[PDB]
C-alpha cells in the first residue's frame, strides 16, 4: 500500500 | 485565529458542534503515516508503529497521516484549523514507512491494534491496486467486532468501464470514501466503481502538518479523514449504534449527485446522519  | 476548512462546514459538521457533539469519548485509529504528536492543534491519545524501522508513531515522515489526524480531530481553540469531530480521541497507527509504502502485513496489524485497543473508528486513507484474503479478513473481523471501518477509495480516476477502487476500500465491510471539491464535482483522480459508498471534501483540504505546520492536500485520504470525523460525531450522540447503523447514517442521508459508480451515495451530510440511521427502521 501507499498513501492515498 | 482559527480557520474552519470550508470541507468541515460543506459536510454540515458545525451545526452538530453547537448542539453539543464534537466526537467526545470516540476512540479514532488514523490508520496512515503517523500523526506529530507535538502539534499545538493536535492532541493525540495514543497508538502503534507496525513500521518495522520505525518504531514512534508519532513521527510523521510522510507529512500525511498527520493531515488526516487534523481533518479528522483538529482542536477546537483560537490556532490553525478545525477537526469534523475536534473532541474525539486521536490514535496513530503507524503502517506506512518513510519511503512512502507499507506491507498489507502492516496494516492488518494496525486493524488487529485497533480491534484490541477498542477503536470506534477505524481511517484507512491508504490502500493498494490489488487484493488480499488477508486484508479481507482483517477488516472483515474489524466489522464483526462493531469496528467503523473507513477507506480512502483511491486516486486512480476512470478506466474504461473498470472499478478503479483500491484496498482495502473496494471490500464491502469497509466504506469506500471517494473525493468531491467545493462544487460538489467528483475530483478526476477520484477512484470509481460499484464499491464508492460516499463523497466528501478531497480538493484543497487545509489540515495540520508536522512542525506546528497547515497546508492543503488533495487525495480520497482527505475524503476519508472527514468521514471518520463525521463517524466520530455520530457515536458521540449514539454511542450504542452499530457499525452497520452508523454506515446506513452516512450513506442514506447524503445529498445525491450524479451516478453512483462515480460518486456513490453523494456527499456525507453528518448533521442529517445523526438524527437517524435509517437501517431497516
Ligand atoms: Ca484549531
Amino acid at each position: 500500500a501507499a498513501p492515498f | 485565529a482559527q480557520s474552519v476548512p470550508y470541507g468541515v462546514s460543506q459536510i454540515k459538521a458545525p451545526a452538530l458542534h453547537s448542539q453539543g457533539y464534537t466526537g467526545s469519548n470516540v476512540k479514532v485509529a488514523v490508520i496512515d503515516s503517523g500523526i506529530d504528536s507535538s502539534h499545538p492543534d493536535l492532541k493525540v491519545a495514543g497508538g502503534a508503529s507496525m513500521v518495522p524501522s520505525e518504531t514512534n508513531p508519532f513521527q510523521d515522515n510522510l507529512l500525511h497521516g498527520t493531515h488526516v489526524a487534523g481533518t479528522v480531530a483538529a482542536l477546537n481553540n483560537s490556532i490553525g484549523v478545525l477537526g469534523v469531530a475536534p473532541s474525539a480521541s486521536l490514535y496513530a497507527v503507524k503502517v506506512l514507512g518513510a519511503d512512502g509504502s507499507g506491507q498489507y502485513s502492516w496494516i492488518i496489524n494496525g486493524i488487529e491494534w485497533a480491534i484490541a485497543n477498542n477503536m470506534d473508528v477505524i481511517n484507512m486513507s491508504l490502500g493498494g491496486p490489488s487484493g488480499s484474503a488477508a486484508l479481507k479478513a482483517a477488516v472483515d473481523k474489524a466489522v464483526a467486532s462493531g469496528v467503523v471501518v473507513v477507506a480512502a477509495a483511491g486516486n486512480e480516476g476512470t478506466s474504461g468501464s473498470s472499478s478503479t477502487v483500491g484496498y482495502p476500500g473496494k471490500y464491502p465491510s469497509v466504506i469506500a470514501v471517494g473525493a468531491v471539491d467545493s462544487s460538489n464535482q467528483r475530483a478526476s483522480f477520484s477512484s470509481v466503481g460499484p464499491e464508492l459508498d460516499v463523497m466528501a471534501p478531497g480538493v484543497s483540504i487545509q489540515s495540520t502538518l508536522p512542525g506546528n505546520k497547515y497546508g492543503a492536500l488533495f487525495g480520497t485520504s482527505m475524503a476519508s479523514a472527514h468521514v471518520a470525523g463525521a463517524a466520530a460525531l455520530i457515536l458521540s450522540k449514539h454511542p450504542n449504534w452499530t457499525n452497520t447503523q452508523v454506515r446506513s447514517s452516512l450513506e442514506n442521508t447524503t445529498t445525491k449527485l450524479g451516478d453512483s459508480f462515480y460518486y456513490g451515495k453523494g456527499l456525507i451530510n453528518v448533521q442529517a446522519a445523526a438524527q437517524h440511521h435509517h437501517h431497516h427502521h
